């Protein structure tokens, strides 16, 4: 079967700056219900600090992939297991601040 | 003069190089609608003279997990060719797809 997964981009704080519309089938929100908010706001409280430290590390890892598992609160207010795979991008023609590219998949915890 | 940012778009691909997703931004820059790209191999879009090099970039990507394409031409929706440079990243799960960050040079 096709996994459900959407792409997002974030600043280094965690704030959603771009959300791919496949987010509707994955977590149930419209992209504009996510844009401008921190991904940590949709995260389970036992998982928030791991996710904040993941965002902090991914920038130190030279564009390599960092992956994290956490519980995300769907528009049903249900806790979905997400595997988020992330990496920095920084256009080497510029010295603009890197931002974080994410793929986000509902996976099984088992 | 468009920005570096306004000339960057993402795409996602299955392991055979077919598009599974593209930013709407590609329309403004190259003319394609993402929905017409899905299911087509990226290979269909390379200028023949960049082809063998993109086959190599793809090989470095599958084996190393990440690659910087170096300069290539993509056929534009309404004729001619745009210059791009792409950063590819393979997302492995527990290979599941390729993420591409695409920058339009020309
Ligand atoms: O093989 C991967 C998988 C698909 C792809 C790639 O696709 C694109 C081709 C285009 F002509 C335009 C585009 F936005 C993406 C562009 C570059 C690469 C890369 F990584 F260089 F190899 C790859």
């Amino acid at each position: 079967c096709q996994p459900t997964r959407f792409i997002s981009r974030h600043n280094i704080e965690g704030i959603f700056t771009f959300v791919d519309h496949r987010c509707v089938a994955t977590v149930g929100y419209q992209p504009q219900e996510l844009l401008g908010k921190n991904i940590v706001e949709f995260c389970h409280p036992e998982d928030q600090q791991l996710l904040r430290d993941s965002f902090q590390q991914v920038v130190k890892l030279k564009g390599q992939v960092l992956s994290v598992m956490f519980r995300f609160r769907s528009k049903n207010q249900e806790w979905l297991w997400m595997r988020t795979s992330s990496f920095t991008f920084q256009n080497p023609y510029s010295d603009e601040i890197e931002y974080i590219i994410c793929t986000n998949t509902n996976v099984k915890n088992s | 003069f468009k920005g570096l940012d306004s000339k960057t778009f993402l795409s996602e691909h299955s392991m055979d190089m077919k598009f599974t997703y593209c930013d709407d931004r590609i329309t403004e820059l190259i003319g394609y609608h993402p929905e017409e790209l899905l299911g087509r191999s990226a290979y269909e879009f390379y200028h023949a003279l960049d082809s063998e090099n993109m086959t190599k970039s793809h090989q470095n990507l599958c084996t190393k997990g990440q690659v910087v394409s170096g300069q290539y031409r993509m056929l534009a929706k309404h004729g001619g060719y745009v210059w791009l440079e792409t950063q590819g990243t393979v997302i492995y799960n527990p290979p599941q797809c390729i993420m591409c960050v695409n920058y339009v040079l020309s």
